[PDB]
């Protein structure tokens, strides 16, 4: 569903944000 | 369903046909396939009462056209066939007569290269008059080429050819060519073909050409998206290199002539127009695959 | 004071009341003059249009049938089947204009049906908003960034409005255009706009023939293909080099395979040489190696471009011919004094009047040069 | 261009010429030759401030009066636009002659 | 009446104003939208600072609309003293002098619009009254009115205007103007002899 | 500017932006990316292009224009309003902005304060409307008609600055500063009132014209002449065009993987000019029924391959099922988009990018373990 493709790709993009901060 | 007009672009000379029955043990393979001609082009006429016929000699020193005769007789053929047929087959035949009479006097002229550009030319000429003058008719293209003749330069033909095939796709005007000689496939003539929806055909052997060309060339033009054709050669589309002559699969075009290299030219500049390429530019082909140290 | 009543009758019936081969002639020699002037200028054959056409308020008129936004989008249809014809090598990007916005409908593709596609839908949205020239131009500026040194970069405006609205300074963004050696061609509707006419010709080296305006519906369809043809280079703008491409070989596979392009099953593709990958259709650059593939058929498409047949001079009647039917298609000269051979200098072949105008627009060989032996 | 009256060489500051400037030059010429005044209306397409300098200022470069010049205009916007094709004929004819003669040309204004 | 709100969709209006410098200021911005193609409208006095020698060359200036005849203000005294004067001294009659002193300032205007061979526009006297006056314009400007433009509709002139605007945008054709409108060097050495 | 390959790459906000929409880009980053481990970095550098195009949507705004005069209010009556509507106000006005920010939400709410607005005399005089003494206005609304005209004052000098001595006006009427002359009549003069002040039109004429120098000068924003423009171009010498001729030289080699004498020709044709004149014999064509079937078993051999070939000349149907479907293209899909990465600096040519090649080989080794 499109909607856990989001919340993963928004963890994801959560972690990239932590990982490059 | 419509008429459909059939042009035969016959390349006929001693030169290409000699050296055909010397490597043969045929002599005079000529009538053979002139023979069968006739009977193909009464053939293309008895499908329908409607549909013209054309052909075009294209001779050591230039074409003609044999059918029609220009406005500017031997009996050769029995007069007791139909009238149409006759009417056809006479006058091809008596022109094929002033013909090597012509060619016999220029025997000793110097045939520098052949003349199998103007004829196709020639022709696609020929099948756009008929089609505008007559008011919706189909067209359709035969070449009867002898390739046992050793050719001096080929590349030369190159370009007259590609630039028919555009000619003759955008009028839909098939084109199918039928070679006898010692080389199987002609990179150019049967790319022809492809490129333009008609059939390429190879036989050693002028015996029994007619079925051949009842069988295989007698796709009119009504009828070919129904008609599987029966050719089984494969074509690449590939062009030859200007310096090395062989056939490039990845290489380098100028920018400005579009003229193929397989390598970097020598001196850095292009062999075909003349012009200089970037020394930095240039450089940047030829730095070599990374790899770590 | 009297009124034209009392005047007379108009008597309509008063107006009206109750050599000429040698006119059509003329004409035809006449005509023969404006295009012999026929020289191997040097084309820059491989392309990168941007097309941009306006969609405002001003293209609701009704002075073309049905209205300007109609035709403008059905010649640009017809504009993208002529175009990828006769430049297979070549790239295509369409823009349009609405609300003061550019908005992007295709990008710049090789693939002639994806650019209809975009077109086709456009047909239907209702135009409406002003034109921004700087937005269109922006847009444009940025589409041709991502292409090679070698390539032309060209945009062709297609204005209808007499009048922009723009959020930023016209003449930087005319400067920047210059800088980045994007070509600017423009096809008004109404009259001359100033902007319009310095953006065509600063942008062109100063030359003033690149901003034309119509006249008729059937002189917009001569302007539309007039721009097929590759624009000839500046002799300073020099970006000459080699381009690395390959031709591959077409295959016939028994089974389906997916292809490298779009990840979808298809039963035939052509093989790079230089990875495997295979692509569906030609020519397009392959997905893998960034390897533009390309078939000999397309390279031969643009030597007529190189190597323009010379054009054929009218033969004065005064001397005598070679022939009375024609070299080509042996049609008999009518005699008509005046006559309508035609002979190539470079083989002294008479041609007709109907084979000459193939002979100089379907093929591109004189049939007379190559049955000649040197 | 360096085209030749009767007996007064003028040089021209564009490579061409229209009719109207040839003839209104022309005329001018007569009126200073046979001395008096005149009144010529030219159409405003075509350069009569240009012409006018171009006639008047060979006139007195040549002939051995060597008469001054006085232009008069309506407005100071005038007059700077017809400095500036004043300069535009010096330039051109410095560079024809190949050396800058001995000329002074300046516009009169107020201190403000 | 919302006629302004219409024009503002299409052109920037300035308007000139008693200030000098404040009309110098809308002149540089009226110039710059038409050079940056967002269009300008410029309303000024035919008897203005404008009219006195700015010129509207090319892009500036291609239609010129005179709303009316600029006629002076007939009941002052300082004209009719002077009208007097003129017809007992000069026997200039009265009307004759304020039709050629309103001609000229009209014809003044029309002038200011065209600077070489190549420029053009439309130029249009919105009065019931310049009917008559075609001959007393400049003989260059008569010359160029025709008969069928002497009286005129709001929408007939709008259908020649667009058509004019139109023809006016193509090509020029070289060879109908080599000899006939510019000369050259060699032209010029013609007409010469021929005279001669 | 937001518009190049290095601040692309590195803006996350629309990088997540597009990829959030854009489904079958996210299908392909998410498989590519989450659980292959493609640097992020290298997955755009790819796909500048579209990062570029997404931005432009959003990145351009329209020209400035009139907006109070487009505003027209049409017993009850209804104007019709628009956030892109109210956003252009406050840009060609910042009193109304001024006016709006202290008071919305302090006091009352948005659409009360643009009822409250248009009903004011603010509006009036911005428009353009002559002001009215009898209409009452809003008293809130009124308190900013005094800072509007300081605004105008700094506005105007805002504007003023030296003007070119060719379309000067200014230097005009100060050309002889002792003229003296009757005074012109009242119809050259701004009108007046019994009273003698003015009667306030002349003050509509500066705003419009105020209005159209304000947005002019901010198309100017941070994103020898008078020589050129008196000349005369027609009677310049006619523009020249400077188009480079190639000539193309056409002599290229062969392709690279018994003579017949002049006599034996002659011989030759002498043979068939014979065999021609004597007689022809059409029937002879009909073959001799054993290299018919020859003919044709080999002629058929060709059409059987040619009617396999032709029989399977949107996507076409397949066999598997959706599931293993699925998965089968997402395999392809990802292995295809570490091979294109892998060739940019497989064939790069700069030694910088060695740990890259060897990091994409590891990648496409999985590939083949996957698989
Ligand atoms: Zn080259
Ligand atoms: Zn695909
Ligand atoms: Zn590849
Ligand atoms: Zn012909
Ligand atoms: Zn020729």
């Amino acid at each position: 569903e499109e909607r856990e493709n989001e919340k993963t790709l928004n963890d994801y993009y959560a972690a990239l944000a932590k990982k490059q901060a | 369903e419509s008429p459909s007009l059939l042009t035969v672009i016959i390349e006929i000379a001693p030169k290409l046909w000699t050296t055909f029955d010397e490597e043969g043990n045929e002599k005079g393979s000529i009538i053979k396939v002139l023979e069968a001609l006739i009977v193909f082009l009464n053939a293309h006429l008895a499908f329908n009462s409607a549909n013209k016929v054309a052909v075009i000699a294209a001779y050591s020193q230039g074409i003609k056209y044999l059918y029609p005769e220009s406005t500017s007789d031997l009996k050769i053929i029995n007069s007791d066939m139909y009238r149409r047929f006759r009417n056809v087959d006479e006058t091809l035949v008596e022109e094929i007569y002033k013909l090597f009479e012509l060619e016999k006097k220029q025997i000793e002229q110097n045939s520098q290269r052949s003349t199998l550009a103007g004829a196709m030319s020639a022709g696609l000429t020929y099948v756009n008059r008929i089609s505008k003058e007559s008011v919706s008719l189909k067209s359709r293209l035969l070449v009867l080429t002898c390739g046992s003749g050793s050719s001096k330069d080929e590349i030369f033909q190159y370009i007259p050819i590609m630039n028919c095939i555009f000619s003759a796709t955008k009028m839909k005007c098939p084109i199918d060519v039928v070679k006898i000689g010692g080389s199987k496939e002609s990179t150019f003539l049967q790319q022809t073909t492809d490129a333009t929806n008609g059939v390429y055909l190879h036989v050693e052997s002028t015996e029994g050409l007619i079925q051949y060309l009842a069988t295989a060339m007698f796709i009119d033009p009504s009828l070919r998206p129904i008609i599987v054709k029966p050719n089984h050669g494969s074509v690449d589309f590939r062009t030859s290199c200007y310096l090395t002559g062989r056939v490039v699969a990845v290489g380098f075009i100028c920018s400005v002539c579009l003229c193929v290299l397989s390598i970097i030219p020598p001196g850095n500049k292009c062999p075909a127009c003349d012009s200089q390429f970037d020394e930095h530019v240039i450089a940047k082909l030829k730095r070599k695959p990374v790899v770590p140290r | 004071g009297g009124y034209a009543w009392e005047d007379e009758i108009k008597r309509s019936w008063d107006l009206v009341k109750v050599a000429s081969l040698v006119a059509s002639i003329v004409e035809a020699r006449k005509k023969r003059t404006a295009k012999k002037n026929i020289t191997p200028y040097q084309r820059g054959i491989i392309r990168s249009l941007i097309l941009t056409l306006d969609c405002s308020e001003a293209m609701l008129e009704k002075d073309l049938r049905p209205n300007r936004h109609a035709m403008i989008i059905q010649y640009a249809i017809d504009f993208v089947h002529e175009f990828f014809d006769q430049n297979p090598i070549s790239q295509m990007g369409i823009i349009i204009m609405r609300n003061g916005l550019a908005q992007l409908v295709s990008q710049v593709s090789g693939n002639p049906q994806d650019h209809i596609d975009a077109l086709k839908s456009i047909r239907k949205q209702e135009p409406k908003g002003n034109p921004s020239l700087q937005n269109a131009l922006e847009m444009a500026r940025g589409l041709l960034l991502p292409v090679p040194a070698h390539c032309t970069r060209e945009v062709l405006i297609v204005f209808g409005s007499l009048s922009t609205t723009d959020p930023g300074d016209i003449h930087q963004t005319i400067d920047s255009l210059v800088s980045e050696k994007i070509r600017v061609k423009v096809l008004g509707l109404s009259a001359q706009v100033a902007i319009c006419k310095e953006l065509c010709k600063a942008t062109n080296y100063g030359d003033e023939s690149f901003y034309k305006i119509l006249l008729d519906e059937t002189h917009l369809k001569e302007l539309f293909n007039e721009a097929v043809t590759p624009l000839p280079v500046n002799k300073i703008n020099k970006g000459f080099t080699l381009v690395k491409m390959g031709f591959p070989t077409r295959i016939f596979e028994d089974t389906p395979t997916f292809c490298s392009c779009h990840s979808k099953l298809v039963y035939g593709g052509y093989f790079c040489p230089n990875c495997h990958s295979k692509v569906c259709s030609l020519p397009t650059v392959c997905p893998c190696c960034d390897l533009m593939l390309i078939l000999s058929t397309h390279l031969a498409r643009s030597y007529h471009h190189l190597m323009p047949l010379k054009t054929f001079a009218e033969v004065p009647t005064t001397e005598k011919f070679r022939s009375e039917d024609c070299f080509s298609c042996q049609s008999r000269f009518p005699i008509l004094l005046t006559s309508s051979r035609y002979r190539c200098e470079d083989c002294k072949q008479e041609f007709c009047v109907d084979c000459d105008v193939f002979i100089h627009e379907i093929l591109h060989n004189c049939p007379g040069c190559e049955s000649k032996p040197v | 261009m360096k085209f030749y009256i009767d007996d007064l060489p003028v040089l021209f500051p564009y490579p061409k010429i229209y009719p109207e400037q040839y003839n209104y030059m022309c005329d001018i010429k007569k009126t200073l030759d046979v001395g008096g005044n005149s009144i010529l209306e030219m159409p405003s397409g075509t350069g009569k401030t240009v012409s006018l300098l171009s006639l008047t200022i060979a006139y007195q470069m040549h002939y051995p009066e060597h008469r001054k010049i006085i232009y008069c205009s309506r407005t100071m916007s005038e007059i700077e636009k017809a400095l500036v094709e004043l300069e535009n004929l010096m330039d051109y004819r410095t560079k024809e002659l190949g050396y800058q003669e001995d000329f002074r040309g300046l516009g009169l204004t107020s201190r403000k | 009446m919302g006629i302004l709100d219409e024009v503002w969709k299409h052109k920037l209006i300035l308007v000139e104003t008693p200030d000098a410098q404040e009309t110098s200021l809308a002149l540089e911005t009226y110039r710059k939208a038409c050079s940056n193609g967002r269009g300008a409208i410029l309303l000024s006095v035919a008897r203005g600072k404008v009219s006195e020698g700015i010129d509207f060359d090319h892009q500036y200036g291609r239609t010129v609309l005179m709303i009316g005849i600029p006629f002076q203000y007939t009941e002052s005294r300082i004209l009719k003293a002077r009208l007097e004067f003129m017809r007992e001294n000069y026997r200039i009659r009265e009307n004759d002098f304020l039709s050629f002193d309103a001609m000229r300032h009209a014809a003044q205007c029309l002038g200011r619009v065209l600077r070489g061979k190549d420029d053009y526009g439309v130029m249009v006297l919105a009065d019931r009254r310049f009917s008559r006056k075609r001959s007393q314009l400049p003989k260059w400007i008569a010359q160029g009115l025709s008969d069928a433009d002497l009286n005129l509709s709001t929408d007939m002139a709008i259908s020649n205007t667009k058509q004019f605007l139109r023809t006016m945008a193509q090509p020029t054709d070289p060879k109908d103007q080599e000899g006939v409108s510019v000369w050259s060097y060699e032209d010029l050495i013609k007409h010469q002899n021929s005279r001669k | 500017d937001s518009l190049s390959k290095e601040k692309l790459l590195t803006n996350l906000k629309l990088q997540q932006s597009l990829l959030k929409g854009n489904k079958v880009l996210m299908k392909v980053f998410q498989e590519t990316v989450i659980n292959a481990g493609l640097p992020p970095s290298e997955f755009w550098s790819t796909r500048i292009p579209l990062l570029r195009a997404f931005a432009l949507s959003t990145s351009q705004k329209v020209g400035p224009y009139n907006v109070l005069s487009t505003i027209k209010p049409v017993n009850k009556v209804n104007v019709n309003l628009s956030r892109e509507k109210i956003l252009n106000i406050f840009e060609n006005y910042p009193i109304v902005k001024k006016a709006y920010t202290d008071n919305v939400p302090k006091n009352f709410k948005e659409p009360e304060f643009w009822a409250r607005f248009f009903s004011s005399k603010l509006f009036r005089k911005l428009r353009g409307e002559k002001i009215m003494q009898n209409d009452r206005g809003d008293v809130i609304i009124d308190r900013y008609l005094t800072l509007d005209q300081e605004f105008d004052r700094k506005d105007d000098d805002m504007l003023l600055h030296p003007v070119k001595k060719i379309i000067d006006l200014d230097g005009n009427i100060q050309d002889d500063p002792v003229v003296r002359g009757n005074r012109p009549d009242f119809t050259m003069q701004p009108g007046v009132d019994i009273n003698g002040n003015s009667d306030g039109t002349v003050d509509i004429l500066k705003g419009m014209n105020r209005l159209s120098e304000k947005m002019i000068m901010a198309l100017k924003n941070e994103y020898n002449d008078e020589r050129n423009e008196l000349k005369i171009d027609d009677l310049n010498e006619s523009y020249k065009t400077n188009y480079a001729i190639i000539h193309l030289k056409r002599n290229a080699h062969e392709k690279t993987t018994l003579k017949v004498s002049n006599q034996q020709m002659l011989q030759q044709l002498s043979l068939v000019m014979d065999n021609l004149i004597n007689k022809l014999d059409l029937n002879q064509v009909v073959p001799n029924n054993e290299v018919s079937n020859k003919i044709n078993k080999r002629v058929i051999t060709a059409i059987k391959i040619n009617a396999k070939q032709a029989k399977h000349n949107l996507e076409v149907k397949s066999t598997l099922p959706i599931d293993l479907l699925e998965s089968c293209r997402m395999l392809h899909t990802t292995c295809c988009e570490f091979l294109k990465h892998f060739y940019i600096h497989f064939q790069s040519g700069e030694q910088k990018q060695a740990s890259t090649v060897k990091k994409l080989y590891n990648h496409l080794k999985d590939c083949i373990e996957k698989l």
